[PDB]
């Protein structure tokens, strides 16, 4: 029953915390070239000096969804949140469009956002990566 | 029947049809009961048939009429598990609409929402449609008395009056003849009791052989509340002509 | 770690690493003498010159990384590669609170004798003569 | 309390009596020393016979009240009319789980055929307390003695009305952030009754 | 850290100083402030320790990848634009770090030298001159610069700038490493 | 959505009107002044401040101008989509709810303060909206740096039984007082009248 | 075989990919498109396959602009072609933004070909089933002409054809191509090849799309210009 | 190399517009067809905005198959600026142009988060405090012929310059038919 | 039987048939050959006869430079080789960035084999129908390195190896004409041996043969058509002189 | 895992055809007839209403939908897919265009967005293609009036006049014999009524057919007055009474 998102800070760090981009030469260290972030961005710099509202905005919709699921569990039972989560997971897992980033129509219907617009909708948004094969590897887990 | 696929999932056949949707449609007549919905001047009446062949059953626990919100009632044709699933989802939809937009959910908007969910089920491969037919009745603050029906294919539409069941054709023909005679798309009565009696009379003359107070279920929607009648109320309505 | 003078240079056939073993007493008695230089491998050495825990922990970790690399490639790791591994690791945590200045000294067939200096700021300098300590100007002058 | 926000400086009272409960409040909203709203309805309805009054941040309490009304509509669709204890528990859970980010205090008054009228108070922090009567707000501090000297159990409706009127008139007289008209809601088995009293009436008490 | 760049009629001359990090007695013979981006494009950098070297090596790796992929060399203008993009991207979500870059190239297709300067915020300027570090040299450069200077005259002007700068350095100014980029590639001046 | 890029960079670089709403027996009136100031300088002597959420729902704002414009436009798009979806005329309560939840989501970091008036099948409605997500109902409201003079005028001559003409005159007088007595306000008076059962009437430069 | 053609990620016992082969086969059901590179420009011609009355000819289903220097002729499914065309336009703008220079043609062709190849290697994706003729100019190689098929392979050409009558059109182009031709000669050759290889009664203007690239500007011919050139060449 | 900061002036004539910027080659005025944009502020943000708007206008022309009009471009600039609500570019942009279909002149200015100021007479950006705004107010007259408008804007810039380094100006006079670009290196 | 429908199924005799089918796909590609000399490596490739209207100046070559000291040739599906080559180049640059040392030949071979193996571990992906030959010299080393990689992820080290169409005949010729005791001691001998090996399957001659030579200190040279023509003519003249006697 | 993917539901047949798209086209061809006619002053879009029973209120369900004040659409095929795609198009008109440029999109760009959405359903692992065909009529400042047809595969073409559905071939021939470059909007409406008369088997009156026009701006439909530059909607749906009056004439 949370309104404002809570527990947004990291509690542990490591040099292999990002499994997607790890060096093949030294598997315990991240791959700076394939990160494509400017090459001078250590992970430690991401732990300080953030805008206070950024974490609230990034996790807002997930928090509202979790509160709705908790209310359904309290009032309806386990089956209702189970079914909602199953529907959403099936819809999300069957969609794979490497050339587009827009959400599906059915996802919007399930989220009850058929006729709703937020700034995420208006503003949806290299040398290495950003290709179809990287998305294939990330999606399949290989 | 389906040759290869189309026996499990909802994809097109060579004829351009969705066999799983049609089979879900055929699944709606398993209960072999009928329901009727009519509009009054300021009320909407739904009457459903009760069949309790088993003598060990508790009759008071058998019902296909559900209360969705303060103003909306629903009648389901089909097996009771999918009926209860649909009822719970409709309750959640109405409550969320009220929370999100600041006013009560209208009957037609809820019908459209359920139909959109049904469209999801008809297009996704790993989802099956619910083999039920839903009928929502209310007295909308803008549109007056309202009856809207939704089916497994995702199609929804509003009705002056409607009937659904294995014997829906006879009731539909009788209603059409009556509305031809009266030239009015509703019932000209000032109380919902007269409308209930008229619906009971229509059901009796359409199905035949009549019934007692325990073979019927009646729900009535007014401008303020939707409520289901009890056995004594139905007995009074049967006695009163 | 002790800010005492530490020296390293490479003359013709190896590296001379020199430290002063004048330990500082406290509320303890040592069972044996302490060492100001960490033995990373039978072929690699490092110096602490900073936070003692950081140097000990991360140079033991570097020894593990070098061992795994040598097992994989069936060859001794180059000193440049080991110093680069340590530098990348310390740079990933730059500004978090670490403090360590180490001198990685090694000798390989392909490179020869090599000395690098790695700092907690991410600095990685190859050199011939290094003098880091409380008084290091005198030692550097005597060397030169 | 975020800078530039709106605070609910008010005088809130809720009293249980013989036939039910009564909830009363003033009607003043102030930003600093300026009366931003001279006529405010502070009696918030979350269910047909479950009402509340809010204190602290106005935005936070409005969001919490909206969520509570939504929750009670879901509960009613499933199980029927909830008890005042259930609404108080939902309010407490919302206020406590978010107390590090929201500043909310609630007074809940309710009626049902089982418990026959109840008052709950959730002060800042998220704890819940059930009391025969409750007072809250900046102007309540001036009537802690008076109420403690004038409350009786099982009072009639008129006696409860007079008690609330006198106490809120004193709170209005002494507190700057309070004033305007007195609003009251009477929750009994016979239904919901609304009452309003004007300054020319209660200032002569 | 001091970096100077002078563009002349036929080449680009880049001068850089040594490091002397912090109270560490180092004897070495190398240039740690210069990375060769391509056979006809050189980069000099001056700024905070750690970050600047990481950024320079990242840029060098990207440009080498492009050269291997296309079997073709980018022009100095495209290289400078890519460097500006990467520098502006690095400080997108972190506190900016001190860094100044001089990129000197020789466009073979246009057959002409080019020089660019990029500051820490990501401002790229095409210049005939350039300097970062110690803060007068602009006045001397403005007084003694011609667009049609030869390599020898540019080297003499650079020597004059070095002599002027040495009189204010605290006598620890060691040999400044000077490199020349022209149609024959990149070379280092012994003097 | 809205980006947080270059926040640290900007911090590093740094370290180195009168609006009124009145209610009458068959509708609402919203009026505003037309002076735009970029500080002490008058940028525009005729600037429109009455904005349209929907054909019969209008609003006027103060605070951060870009935030006010963006929030009004976004809520207008949402209202249009919802009205198409339900095949019904939009309601003032729906816009109020959307605005309140959008402003509560951003925790007051969007600096929009609004007066929203309108008519719908349920009647006539006037609301005030705060940047932190709190809303209130009223019969007459004022906003802006000239709001105290306008509120004095409103408190002088307001009563329950008001015709359309009297309401228009009262709103015009409140804006005039803001114009004369406040340095931030001036120039012309823009009005918009909404009645139950009629089109909205938008009168630009009503008195002058 | 029916055992090895249902999925795109399964090899046949002979090492063949049947879904890719079927995607290649689908190309022959599309109208012919011809590209000819002369010594001073490039000519693209395309025969509309679904031409009929009541169709708005003034308002293009086969010739598209990627940027100011690159154009494409399309053979196959038009919706997949539009997807890939929008992707290519975005990639060209990305290259311009990053490097402040216009993207070379071969880089763009290779990017699109990689996208197609990737779409041949995932179980949930089917091949695009489109063929592209790229015509471009860059400062490195000058004028250049490429083709790409659904399998992800691309090739450079002097004169190429894709679509319904590739064999006959290629025979004619082989018999009639000269390295030193001009743009007008290439226009005449392309029109004559389209008139010979077409299965319709006659080659009119309403069944043609025409484009040229020459010093650099792209000219996409209007129907009146097509009619004028048809009259001039004697085809009428 | 300095570059940061500057001034931009836009003025409306009878059937023409004028846009001028200061100059020490780094120029603060760009065009995307028949629409001109002048940016003052941080050099990095000016370059970034120029590249982004070139990107977006090229895509717009490829899709719409027509050049973008000044009003639509103004809306695009406003939305792009508001996207960076909490990390805004340190820029003051000004837009000038002539609408192709109607022929009417158009000038507008923006704040750093996209608030639009549509002025009928003139717009000053960079430093409209010291002398430029007052000089333009004292010199501007409505409905001026292109020669008169050019003289007025050039004189305003010259008067501002005297209020000592190498100073120049770049002026664009835009009519529906042609655009004339001149320099004022004085 | 019913055991060749997925990559995750063993046959009763212990085979995975989709791997063999990917090898069958490789068998249809143009021939590639690699010969390791005393101090050089030679990679030869067979090219299909260029069509008359084909532009023979911009089409990619059959031998690609992964780095300044390592070259790669392939056989099989041409479009998958682009993906593999791009990944190899990115990995070489990443290794240089991470360890300041350029890759060794064996390390790059192992990375390529790892990518190929990783693309065999899901039922939703297709393995690369490519077999590769990777040649080069380790930095500051003078020992030539030649390796072969297969679609399953297996890599091997060879003194001379052929892959692709009709590679068995070329392999038999190499076995007859190549001995590890006395490898060819000059670049000319290695190139001549590679040309003669390719001439056993190449239908036309010098116009269907491509040759790249790798020598220490990162010396990578692509021979022109004229030099290959000279080698072919010399071989033909020697054969004619032998037959005349 | 074997649930991190799902194989493609649309694949190429050995002949080179995508079977699911062809079956969706068949489903479209089994639908009710709809048509569009493009004139010099406007565009007419028309269709035949159908009812499961006479007791249904045909006005509740409308096959003609306003996408923008200047763009409308009609259909042939399956209704729920229509409803989903219309909602998506109405949302996209705002998210992609009006929140960026301050104006509604032209007809062709909205058609392109809808067609992209439809194409993405034919390259998926868990949705079938939409079994529906679209007619979109619109007007914009720099292109005038336009009429487009969109297929289940996502291909769209501009038409001077066209028809889709069960009686599409005969209607196409009748429109071919009755179209010219100088037609007017009223003539187009009359031709559309005549064409629909040949396809409706039952009652051909105002309660069984549905028509809408893209014509001139209707300031009486704006809902507010005071801004001379605010143009009213050009999309207008004809009432049943107007259709009856035109049929009588």
């Amino acid at each position: 029953m949370n309104i404002v998102p809570q527990d947004t800070f990291k509690s542990q760090v490591s040099t292999d915390q990002d499994k997607s981009v790890l060096s093949s030469a030294v598997p315990s260290l991240p791959d700076t070239l394939r990160q494509q972030e400017g090459g001078a961005v250590p992970l430690s710099t991401q732990l300080n000096d953030r805008h206070p509202l950024e974490s609230t905005l990034k996790n807002w919709e997930t928090t509202q969804r979790q509160r709705q699921m908790e209310q359904y569990r309290q009032i309806f039972g386990i089956a209702e949140p189970m079914k909602r989560t199953m529907e959403m997971e099936i819809v999300n897992r069957t969609d794979f469009n490497p050339l587009s980033t827009n959400g599906s129509i059915h996802r919007d219907i399930l989220l009850n956002k058929e006729c709703s617009i937020d700034w995420e909708d208006v503003y949806p948004g290299t040398m290495v990566g950003d290709d179809v094969h990287s998305k294939i590897e990330k999606q399949l887990g290989i | 029947s389906a040759a290869g696929y189309d026996r499990h999932i909802t994809i097109f056949s060579p004829e351009g049809r969705l066999y799983q949707v049609e089979y879900a449609f055929k699944a709606t007549n398993q209960t072999n009961i009928n329901s009727l919905a009519v509009r009054g001047k300021d009320c909407t009446v739904v009457i459903s048939q009760k069949k309790v062949p088993d003598k060990l059953l508790d009759p008071t626990t058998v019902s296909y009429i559900f209360c969705i919100s303060r103003t909306i009632g629903m009648v389901v044709n089909g097996p009771i598990p999918d009926a209860r699933n649909a009822a719970l989802r409709a309750k959640a939809e109405a409550a969320e609409f009220r929370y999100k937009y600041g006013y009560d959910m209208p009957c037609d908007v809820l019908a459209k929402r359920m139909a959109n969910l049904s469209q999801i089920y008809t297009q996704r491969a790993y989802m099956r449609p619910l083999g039920v037919i839903l009928t929502f009745v209310s007295v909308d603050e803008e549109l007056g008395p309202s009856i809207y029906k939704t089916d497994p294919a995702g199609y929804y539409v509003g009705y002056k009056a409607t009937a659904t069941g294995p014997k829906q054709q006879e009731i539909t023909t009788n209603l059409e003849n009556h509305f031809k005679k009266s030239k009015i798309d509703h019932i000209n009565e000032e109380s919902w009791e007269k409308v209930v009696e008229f619906a009971i009379t229509h059901m009796i003359d359409a199905l035949g052989t009549e019934f007692s107070k325990n073979d019927l279920e009646v729900g009535v929607a007014t401008k303020d509340k939707f409520f289901t009648l009890s056995a004594e109320n139905i007995e009074e309505r049967l006695v009163a002509i | 770690a002790h800010g005492t003078t530490t020296l390293a240079f490479r003359f013709q056939g190896g590296i001379i690493v020199a430290v002063d073993s004048r330990a500082t007493a406290g509320n303890w008695v040592a069972s044996q003498t302490v060492k100001k230089v960490i033995e990373i491998n039978p072929f690699l050495l490092g110096t602490m010159a900073g936070g003692a825990a950081d140097c000990q922990f991360w140079e033991t970790w570097l020894g593990s990384q070098c061992r795994l690399h040598e097992l994989r490639e069936k060859e001794r790791i180059s000193v440049a590669a080991a110093s680069k591994i340590l530098s990348n690791l310390v740079y990933q945590y730059k500004g978090a609170g670490l403090s360590m200045g180490t001198m990685i000294c090694g000798y390989t067939r392909k490179e020869g004798p090599t000395i690098y200096y790695v700092d907690s700021d991410g600095t990685r300098l190859k050199g011939d003569i290094f003098c880091v300590g409380s008084g290091q100007t005198f030692a550097y002058g005597v060397l030169d | 309390l975020k800078k530039g926000e709106v605070s609910l400086g008010t005088s809130i009272m809720a009293v249980t009596f013989k036939d039910g409960v009564i909830l009363g409040a003033d009607s003043r909203t102030t930003t600093g020393a300026y009366i931003a709203n001279r006529v405010t309805d502070k009696l918030t309805r979350v269910h047909d016979k479950i009402w509340c009054c809010r204190s602290g941040s106005a935005a936070d309490t409005q969001a919490i009240a909206d969520i509570v009304q939504y929750h009670l509509e879901l509960y009613t669709s499933q199980y029927g009319t909830p008890s005042t204890e259930t609404a108080a528990s939902v309010f407490k859970e919302l206020c406590y789980e978010n107390k590090d980010n929201l500043t909310a205090g609630i007074i809940v008054a309710g009626y049902d055929d089982k418990n026959k009228g109840e008052v709950y108070t959730i002060p800042l922090g998220g704890s819940v307390h059930k009391l025969p009567y409750a007072i809250a707000g900046s102007g309540s501090t001036f009537i802690y003695g008076y109420c403690d000297k004038n409350f009786r159990e099982n009072m009639s409706k008129e006696e409860t009305v007079d008690f609330i009127k006198h106490s809120l008139s004193q709170a209005i007289k002494w507190d700057g952030s309070s004033g305007g008209v007195i609003r009251m809601v009477v929750l009994t088995a016979a239904g919901v009754e609304r009452l309003i009293f004007y300054p020319d009436e209660y200032e002569q008490l | 850290d001091i970096i100077l760049g002078i563009r002349v009629q036929d080449s680009v001359i880049l001068a850089s100083s040594k490091a002397v990090t912090r109270g560490i007695s180092v004897l070495k013979d190398s240039d740690d402030k210069t990375r060769q981006l391509s056979p006809h494009t050189l980069m000099s950098f001056a700024g905070e320790a750690g970050d600047t070297v990481q950024f320079a090596e990242y840029i060098q790796a990207n440009i080498q990848l492009y050269s291997i992929r296309e079997d073709y060399e980018l022009s100095p203008q495209a290289v400078s634009s890519f460097v500006r993009q990467e520098l502006a991207k690095s400080i997108r979500s972190r506190r900016p770090y001190q860094v100044n870059v001089l990129i000197g190239g020789y466009d073979k297709k246009k057959n002409k030298p080019e020089l660019y300067q990029i500051d820490y915020l990501g401002t790229k300027v095409e210049l005939p001159y350039g300097a970062h570090g110690y803060s007068y040299t602009f006045f001397l450069l403005d007084h003694h610069y011609r667009p049609d200077m030869t390599t020898e005259e540019g080297l003499d002007l650079l020597k004059l700038c070095v002599q002027e700068l040495e009189k204010r350095m605290p006598m620890d100014f060691k040999g400044v490493i000077v490199k020349i980029v022209d149609k024959d590639g990149i070379r280092q001046v012994d003097d | 959505g809205l980006s947080f890029d270059n926040y640290q960079r900007n911090n590093f670089l740094a370290e180195n009107t009168t609006i009124v709403g009145v209610k009458f027996n068959n509708g609402v009136v919203i009026a505003a002044d037309t002076r735009s100031t970029q500080g002490p300088i008058v940028a525009d002597k005729n600037c429109a401040k009455l904005h349209r959420i929907s054909p019969k729902i209008w609003c006027a704002g103060a605070g951060t101008a870009a935030d006010t414009e963006a929030v009004t436009q976004l809520i207008g798009s949402n209202i249009e989509l919802h009205s198409l979806y339900t095949s019904r005329e939009p309601r003032v309560v729906s816009a109020l709810q959307m605005l309140k939840q959008h402003l509560f989501k951003y925790q007051g970091h969007i600096g929009a303060y609004l007066i929203v008036a309108g008519v719908d099948p349920t009647g006539s409605h006037l609301f005030s909206i705060h940047a932190h997500g709190s809303t209130d109902v009223g019969y007459y409201l004022s906003l802006g740096s000239g709001s105290l003079a306008a509120m004095a005028v409103l408190e002088s001559h307001w009563k329950q039984d008001l015709t359309k003409e009297e309401a228009i005159k009262l709103a015009s007088d409140a804006i005039q007082a803001g114009i004369w007595n406040d340095l931030g306000s001036g120039s012309n008076v823009d009005v918009c009248v909404m009645e139950i059962g009629k089109d909205a009437e938008y009168l630009r430069n009503y008195t002058p | 075989s029916r055992r090895y053609d249902s999925r795109t990620t399964i090899f046949s016992p002979e090492g063949r990919l049947y879904q890719v082969e079927y995607a290649l086969e689908s190309i022959s059901h599309a109208g012919t498109a011809i590209g000819i590179m002369a010594s001073d420009g490039i000519v693209l011609a395309a025969e509309r396959k679904v031409t009929s009355t009541l169709l708005e000819q003034d308002t293009t289903e086969k010739l598209y602009k990627l940027n100011d220097k690159i154009a494409v002729a399309v053979a196959g499914l038009t919706a997949d072609a539009e997807i890939l065309i929008n992707t290519a336009r975005i990639h060209a703008q990305n290259y311009l933004k990053t490097y402040n220079e216009d993207i070379p043609v071969e880089i763009l062709v290779r990017r699109l070909s990689d996208i197609k190849q990737g779409y041949t290697q995932h179980g949930g994706l089917r091949p695009f089933g489109v063929s592209f003729i790229y015509a471009g100019y860059d400062d490195r190689y000058g004028y250049q002409l490429y083709t790409s098929n659904p399998s992800g392979n691309y090739t450079g050409w002097k004169a190429i054809s894709v679509g319904a009558n590739t064999s006959a059109a290629q025979t004619l182009l082989q018999m009639d191509y000269k390295d030193d031709m001009k743009v007008d000669d290439a226009i005449e050759l392309a029109l004559k090849t389209l008139s010979k290889t077409t299965d319709s009664s006659a080659l009119t203007y309403d069944r043609l799309e025409f484009a040229t690239i020459r010093k650099v500007y792209q000219k996409i011919f209007k129907p009146q210009e097509i009619k004028d050139i048809l009259v001039k060449t004697g085809i009428t | 190399s300095s570059i940061n900061g500057g001034i931009v002036v836009a003025m409306t004539g009878k059937d023409c517009v004028a846009i001028a910027c200061d100059l020490r080659k780094f120029e603060k005025i760009f065009h995307y067809g028949h629409v001109f944009l002048g940016i003052t502020g941080l050099a990095t943000d000016v370059t970034t905005l120029n590249e982004m708007f070139r990107y977006k206008t090229n895509l717009y022309k490829l899709k719409e198959e027509r050049a973008i009009e000044p009003e639509t471009f103004t809306q695009l600039v406003s939305s792009s600026l508001y996207e960076r609500r909490f990390g805004p570019y340190f820029v003051g942009p000004v837009v000038a142009g002539i609408n192709s279909k109607s022929g009417k002149p158009f000038i507008a200015g923006f704040d750093l988060i996209g608030c639009i100021d549509e002025a009928k007479d003139f717009i000053v950006s960079g430093t409209a405090s010291d002398q430029l705004f007052g000089m333009c107010e004292s010199l501007y007259e409505p409905n001026l012929e292109p020669e008169d408008l050019f003289e007025t804007i050039s004189q305003a810039l010259l008067n501002a310059a005297d209020r000592l380094s190498g100073w120049g100006a770049v002026v664009y006079i835009i009519k529906k038919d042609e655009v004339v670009k001149r320099y004022l290196k004085m | 039987s019913g055991y060749d429908r997925a990559l995750s199924i063993f046959s009763p005799d212990g085979h995975i048939f989709q791997v063999e089918y990917a090898l069958e796909a490789v068998k249809r590609g143009t021939c590639a050959v690699g010969v390791k000399g005393k101090n050089c490596v030679v990679l030869g490739c067979e090219r299909r006869s260029t069509l008359k209207l084909q532009d023979t100046r911009i089409t990619p070559s059959k031998v690609s430079k992964i780095d300044s000291h390592v070259v790669l040739s392939f056989s099989g599906l041409n479009a998958d080789s682009r993906i593999l080559i791009e990944k190899a180049r990115v990995e070489a640059q990443s290794h240089r960035l991470t360890l300041e040392d350029p890759v060794t030949v064996e390390y790059l071979t192992r990375y390529v084999a790892g990518v190929q193996q990783r693309y065999t571990q899901s039922g939703g992906v297709r393995p690369f129908g490519v077999s590769t030959l990777i040649a080069g010299f380790d930095p500051r080393d003078d020992e030539p390195k030649l390796y072969q990689t297969e679609p399953s992820g297996i890599y091997s080290s060879w003194s001379a190896q052929t892959i692709g169409r009709n590679s068995k005949t070329v392999r038999e010729f190499l076995e007859k004409n190549y001995d590890r005791k006395e490898p060819p001691a000059t670049v000319e001998e290695c190139v001549k041996l590679t040309v003669r090996s390719l001439l056993e399957v190449v239908q036309t001659g010098a116009k269907n043969i491509e040759i790249t030579v790798v020598k220490p200190d990162s010396d990578i040279v692509a021979l022109s058509s004229e030099e290959i023509n000279q080698y072919v003519t010399q071989i033909e003249q020697e054969k004619q002189e032998q037959q005349e006697q | 895992m074997t649930d991190r993917y799902s194989f493609s539901l649309t694949t190429f047949s050995p002949s080179g055809k995508l079977g699911q798209i062809d079956y969706a086209l068949t489903a479209v061809k089994q639908g009710v007839t709809s048509l569009g006619i493009k004139a010099t002053n406007g565009v007419v879009i028309a269709t035949e209403k159908k009812s499961s029973s006479p007791l249904a209120m045909s006005e509740t369900l409308s096959k003609v939908s306003l996408l923008t004040p200047d763009i409308g659409a009609v259909y042939s095929g399956m209704g729920p897919d229509y409803r989903v795609l219309v909602d998506k198009s109405r949302k996209v008109a705002h998210t992609s265009y009006k929140r960026i440029y301050g104006e509604y999109p032209p007809t062709k760009l909205l058609v392109s967005e809808v067609a992209k959405i439809m194409q993405e359903a034919t390259q998926s692992g868990g949705v079938r293609p939409f079994g529906v065909s679209l007619l979109i009529a619109g007007h914009d400042e720099f292109n005038g009036f336009s009429l487009y047809q969109v297929d289940p595969s996502g291909s769209y073409f501009p038409w001077k006049a066209t028809a889709i559905g069960k009686g599409s071939v005969a209607a196409k021939t009748f429109l071919e014999k009755r179209w010219n470059d100088e037609l007017e909007l009223e003539d187009a409406i009359h031709i559309a009524l005549l064409t629909l008369k040949e396809s409706v088997e039952g009652e051909f009156n105002g309660d069984t057919i549905e028509l809408a026009i893209i014509g001139d701006e209707n300031p009486d439909l704006l809902g507010y007055t005071g801004i001379p530059t605010d143009k009213g909607p050009r999309f207008r749906k004809l009432t049943s009474q107007e259709i009856n009056d035109r049929l009588e004439a």
